[PDB]
RNA sequence: CUCUAGUGCAGAUCUUGGUGGUAGUAGCAAAUAUUCAAAUGAGAACUUUGAAGACUGAAGGGGGAAAGGUUCCACGUCAACAGCAGUUGGACGUGGGUUAGUCGAUCCUAAGAGAUGGGGAAGCUCCGUUUCAAAGGCCUGAUUUUAUGCAGGCCACCAUCGA
RNA sequence: GUUUGACCUCAAACAGGUAGGAGUACCCGCUGAACUUAAGCAUAUCAAUAAGCGGAGGAAAAGAAACCAACCGGGAUUGCCUUAGUAACGGCGAGUGAAGCGGCAAAAGCUCAAAUUUGAAAUCUGGUACCUUCGGUGCCCGAGUUGUAAUUUGGAGAGGGCAACUUUGGGGCCGUUCCUUGUCUAUGUCCUUGGAACAGGACGUCAUAGGGGGUGAGAAUCCCGUGUGCGAGGAGUGCGGUUCUUUGUAAAGUGCCUUCGAAGAGUCGAGUUGUUUGGGAAUGCAGCUCUAAGUGGGUGGAAAUUCAUCUAAAGCUAAAUAUUGGCGAGAGACCGAUAGCGAACAAGUACAGUGAUGGAAAGAUGAAAAGAACUUUGAAAAGAGAGUGAAAAAGUACGUGAAAUUG
RNA sequence: AAACUUUCAACAACGGAUCUCUUGGUUCUCGCAUCGAUGAAGAACGCAGCGAAAUGCGAUACGUAAUGUAGGUUGCAGAAUUCCGUGAAUCAUCGAUCUUUGAACGCACAUUGCGCCCCUUGGUAUUCCAGGGGGCAUGCCUGUUUGAGCGUCAUUU
């Protein structure tokens, strides 16, 4: 209901179902005027982009995607180590977006199935 | 004393519950403090 | 429930086979003197006589595999 | 992993005799991996080939069994009227 | 406010002659709900539904 | 712009906890002397080793059962923690070792008690077990085998449980 | 000797199915108390309940007249509003305290006999024999038709047969509804101070959806969702419509002919007690023991007597209603780590008690961990330069911070 | 005399409140509403590149299978190994799953230990054990094989 930590509730034991969808960032602008859809699960293999923060509009692809810490590493947002390694490094994937949708076999009939 | 049967395993049990607080706890906190209540001591308790 | 587990293959098994000729198994619990000793001699082949039991304050039940004159006691430990 | 639900069910009595004892042959091998230390590219196939092989041998058991005749023994089809007992 | 018993007892021991400990009873005071000058007691004007 | 409630703290030898107080004071564990040299080291009265003395020897020697249950052991650490130091510990952490017909784990008698069924009676429970029961010998019929095993007929002379 | 059988009393082993337990609340029944109040006080009263045990179910549990009104009239059980502190009881002291009538909600009714004394063609049953595997065959116990009527007695009230078939049921088909899966979620972009814009400034649209929460800062348009439309695939649990048999069997309606019927005894209640405060005390109700009639017996708070009214002593039945062990959603003048669920966090886990059990300490960086390379001093602890980063005036024991304590 | 003593200022230091916080309530409102001998709720002890250990699994062990769903590799995790980029595999369902042990249950016992009666199957010297399977004497109920007393008291001898 109304309700802080109760409606967190569902986010945070939410079964593997819903945490697909909850693996979301928002579409670009040319994807919307491309198709429709407003926001599109998130995926290893994407080029992304940072929205709202001081990396502001850069390049990047996504590394790793997680299931229960719903958190992705980010290619080209790339810091160092104390004993020196470039490693993609971690970010919430509110504060991304995502410039790839893949055609594939049938996600190509996913987005256009009998709504669309 | 001669020990019976289901004797043995609950004192099994109880040796190895005698084993540290788990390692795993602050790597969740990082640090702050949790503390724990069983294992067993020799000179203390014994078991169920 | 079923008998045999595997041999228990530490430096104390490598004690009381060289010199007093056993193999010291760790199988599962309620698997007793008869059980084991005729379970090894179908298994691994080899002939067995008294096959003794202990259990230690882990739980487990011990088995102390006592071999005949006409195999061996080297090529009968290491097989596997 | 190893073998298979679907393909054991679609199964002969014939066939289902080999699968019995051919299946755990390798279970030897997976023993002997706790022993020296389990690792999951090989210790990992221990499971399902107790039952998936004896029930599928059971489905020639079933679908004989309701040809049956005389009185007094349970374990077959008796504890199936349990959620019909009012 | 009954999920505690904690008895009198007085002197001979510290602890008052005031239901604080007993039969348990670290910040659990009253043999019941008793105490509301007791903190984890009673209240003085318990809020009721009935009313 | 106005209506509503668990609505003002100094106190029942009270209540939730830290901190103050005597106080760095006493205590520092029943009067079986200790002296001297070394090994190792960052540090040595204490670990460990040598020289030497006090001391006990119907026990400071030896050694099993109940009870407990791996505390022994080797390996390994000096942080927390030991009425002090500390090179040390069962604290701390990890694994191993315990092989019986052979030493204990049974029948019947005592203290004493149990299991089961129906009744007397309101239950408890007492009672029945004492005749069958339980166990053994002899005879007959059908089936099968290297053997076997079963069913029927016949035998009065005994009957509760635990060191 | 010996030959041949029925009922009372009233068994044991093989062999298909069927079942154990873990649990909370709701109700009915039974052995069945008390702290207490009249400031006290053995019999008012805590009370037919706790506690313990038994019984029934998914709802429990009740009920269709041996009723009220009062000559005007009406007709089950159950829940609610009027009612009722009235009508009565209790040192008339605390206290306890109905019924009837009108209105509202949801309201349909049935199983047993001329008792019983009960037996066969066939129907048809509990147990059980042969066959020896639920299939085929046989006997006794027996239920009414029936083969066929009485016993103990009585009336003028009233019933039954016969014919036409129809409806229910069963079978077949369709429609409606429910469940599940699957999919589009509308509406948005710019600019600027800047570390991030959800503020401010500029221009539009959806809105049915602007409740909510999450989102690097205030949110309709950034996200998770919601309103609202759409693909079909299964199911009979409900509801509606249609079709077949008049169902070789069971009931009702319609129509015609001909003629006449009943009763349940350990109960009614009783010497006496009592489950009821026995008081003049109904009823509810039967301990010890016995014990009554169907133009006759019973209810209506004394009896003679009269009027209105009901017909037990066998049995069954829907809802208005009570309640939770599990799951989801929404909200209430409803908390923000002393509150509240035992517990927001490895809280039953370092621990303590033989012991169902008691049970503490206990929350925390940022955008990104990049969690301090490198250099230099000291023995580790400790002390300084230097890098990373938006800021290091964010340095890992990571919010704001006071005092005793303490320079 | 400012050591010992007291106050102020400047410069800090050992202790540490409250509130905005918060995958946790409470209370109230609407709709549905238990599992189990085919082995319940629950413990034991196994199953990783490295491993204290979350989380899943548990003699085809981070699963197991058919179909609709492009980049898979849960968590501490960084990294390493291995496969693919317009038909990798993700998720719902159905089917597979059911180690030991708890109702627990071959049976006594002090839960995760541990031994009896019977059948089947295998090996071996007659014998004994093993591989494995089952029940009111683990609750109840039925059929079949097949039993007695005694009376009102039978048919014939």
């Amino acid at each position: 209901s109304s309700d802080r930590r109760k409606a967190r509730k569902a986010y945070f034991t939410a079964p593997s179902s819903q945490r697909r969808v909850l693996l979301s960032a928002p579409l670009s602008k040319e994807l919307r005027a491309q198709y429709g859809i407003k926001a599109l699960p998130i995926r290893r293999d994407d080029e992304v982009l940072v929205v709202r923060g001081s990396k502001k509009g850069q390049e990047g692809k996504i590394s790793s995607v997680y299931r229960l810490k719903f958190a992705v590493q980010v290619d080209k947002v790339t810091k160092e180590k104390v004993n020196g390694a470039s490693v993609p490094i971690n970010l919430h994937p509110s504060k991304l977006v995502i410039t790839k949708l893949h055609l594939d076999k049938d996600r190509k009939a996913l987005i256009q199935r009998k709504g669309g | 004393a001669q020990k019976s049967f289901r004797i043995k395993q609950k004192m099994a049990k109880a040796k190895k519950q005698n084993r540290p607080l788990p390692q795993w706890i602050r790597l969740r906190t990082n640090n702050t403090i949790r503390y724990n209540a069983k294992r067993r001591n020799w000179r203390r308790t014994k078991m169920n | 429930y079923k008998v045999i587990e595997q041999p228990i293959t530490s430096e104390t098994a490598m004690k009381k086979v060289e010199d007093g000729n056993i193999l010291v198994f760790q199988v599962s619990m309620k698997a007793n003197k008869y059980q084991i000793k005729k379970a090894v001699k179908e298994l691994y082949e080899v002939d067995v006589l008294k096959v003794n039991t202990l259990v230690r304050p882990n739980g487990t039940k011990k088995a102390y595999v006592r071999l005949t004159a006409d195999y061996d006691a080297l090529d009968i430990a290491n097989r596997i | 992993a190893g073998v298979k639900a679907y393909e054991l069910r679609t199964k002969s009595k014939e066939q289902l005799a080999s699968q019995l004892v051919d299946l755990k042959k390798e279970l030897a091998e997976l023993k002997v991996q706790k022993l020296s230390r389990p690792s999951l590219p090989k210790i990992k196939t221990v499971r399902k080939s107790i039952a998936c092989v004896l029930t599928v041998i059971n489905e020639q058991q079933a679908a004989a069994a309701a040809a049956a005749a005389a009185a007094a023994a349970a374990a077959a089809a008796a504890a199936a009227a349990a959620a019909a007992a009012a | 406010g009954h999920q505690t018993s904690a008895e009198s007892w007085g002197t001979g021991r510290a602890v008052a002659r005031i239901p604080r400990v007993g039969g348990g009873g670290t910040g659990r005071s009253g043999q019941g709900a008793f105490g509301n000058m007791c903190r984890g007691g009673r209240m003085f004007a318990p809020t009721k539904t009935w009313r």
